[PDB]
């Protein structure tokens, strides 16, 4: 019923760019909003408090600023360690809200995916299911963009998506995307075909195979 | 050294309870109010619950109210979460969070426990099936079809770790987990040189090693 929104979701920026992230908040909260801190697995750190006053141990780099409705924070020159996902917190009435927070990930160059595509085992095959894997390796950005076709034909709800954290040595992404059938409507089709579309690539790449 | 101490999580079926505990550690609890939060497999922080410093009261966040209650004992410097008429979607990692106010409620959160994993669900305690993805050229292990979370998998008894990717585990409709992990290696070795992935899931007390070949 408090509703906090955070825009936008995901900024990538650089080493040393200047980054600002906004928290609005459906009510009049006053000035009662905290800053937090996450980075992968780890517990949140307590930045700023009451929209504009740094914590103890924080650098002075990072401002916030607002009053009432609309929260800003800015991180002035962006330092390698910065790179994490923030929270803005409302304090003015219980329950308490958090935002769906902001993540600041690393920029780069565009780097098109290698892509590959895995045929199920027959190990497999026996237990009586089949998982076709398409892989999209080291890539930028994580934008894309996968298309399952069989027999040329279109699939929806059938495949899960998955795909890690950046590289920490070249800040790359890799994606697996996995189309899960029955044996026997595994059976049923000849051509099982990933089409990946994304930005470092001219036009959209498609691994295909014949079942057989 | 200021710490939060986290205690008690784990595994639960739908309908049933279980208590977290958070234990201070430099300083006295018994001074400051206390919030618990928690976080969803890849979703962001949910704030739940705050107990007062004496325990006169107590706050809940609308999905919670009426299944869990918080409570204080003081003389432990302990701070409890009893969670109950548990359901699917209160699976994720809980922490306690020590208020900066104290003896007064401020509302924000200065130090944070490590955390606990809770697992709400249905499906029983089942280790992975193994499979191989046959390939500079790419290969990998398919982890199928195990509960709980986690597992760990390492390549050729871990020596080799550059260019591997171990894809976030994705929770199945059917309850169970699957994943995948992949190696990109120089296509001039597949049939020279072998690939073996090593694969744990310690609640099924299982250890498989698969070697990935070729066609």
């Amino acid at each position: 019923e408090l509703q906090m929104t955070q825009s936008p979701s995901s900024v990538s920026a650089s080493v040393g760019d200047r980054v600002t992230i906004t928290c609005r908040a459906s009510q009049g909260i006053s000035s009662w909003l905290a800053w937090y801190q996450q980075k992968p697995g780890k517990a949140p750190k307590l930045l700023i408090y009451a929209a504009s006053s740094l914590q103890s141990g924080v650098p002075s780099r990072f401002s916030g600023s607002g009053s009432g409705t609309d929260f800003t924070l800015t991180i002035s020159s962006l330092q390698p360690e910065d790179f994490a996902t923030y929270y803005c917190q409302q304090a003015n009435s219980f329950p308490l809200t958090f935002g769906g927070g902001t993540k600041v990930e690393i920029k780069r160059t565009v780097a098109a995916p290698s892509v590959f595509i895995f045929p199920p085992s027959d190990e497999q095959l026996k237990s009586g299911t089949a998982s076709v894997v398409c892989l999209l390796n080291n890539f930028y950005p994580r934008e894309a963009k996968v298309q399952w076709k069989v027999d040329n034909a279109l699939q929806s709800g059938n495949s899960q998506e998955s795909v890690t954290e950046q590289d920490s040595k070249d800040s790359t992404y890799s994606l697996s995307s996995t189309l899960t059938l029955s044996k026997a409507d595994y059976e049923k089709h000849k051509v099982y075909a990933c089409e990946v579309t994304h930005q470092g690539l001219s036009s959209p790449v498609t691994k295909s195979f014949n079942r057989g | 050294q200021v710490q939060l101490v986290q205690s008690g999580g784990g595994v639960v079926q739908p309908g049933r309870s279980l208590r977290l505990s958070c234990a201070a550690s430099e300083f006295t609890f018994r001074m400051y109010a206390t919030h618990w939060v928690r976080q969803a497999p890849g979703k962001g922080l949910e704030w739940v619950a705050l107990i007062s410093y004496d325990g006169s009261n107590k706050y809940y966040a609308d999905s919670v109210k009426g299944r869990f209650t918080i409570s204080r004992d003081n003389s432990m410097n302990t701070v409890y979460l009893q969670m109950n008429t548990l359901r699917p979607e209160d699976t994720a990692v809980y922490y306690c969070a020590r208020d900066l106010g104290g003896y007064f409620i401020r509302g924000i959160m200065d130090v944070w426990g490590q955390g606990t994993l809770v697992t709400v669900s249905s499906a029983s305690t089942k280790g992975p099936s193994v499979f191989p993805l046959a390939p500079t050229a790419a290969l990998g292990c398919l982890v199928k079809d195990y509960f709980p979370e986690p597992v760990t998998v390492s390549w050729n008894s871990g020596a080799l770790t550059s260019g591997v990717h171990t894809f976030p585990a994705v929770l199945q409709s059917s309850g169970l987990y699957s994943l995948s992990s992949v190696v990109t290696v120089p296509s001039s070795s597949l049939g020279t040189q072998t690939y073996i992935c090593n694969v744990n899931h310690k609640p099924s007390n299982t250890k498989v090693d698969k070697r990935v070949e070729p066609k």
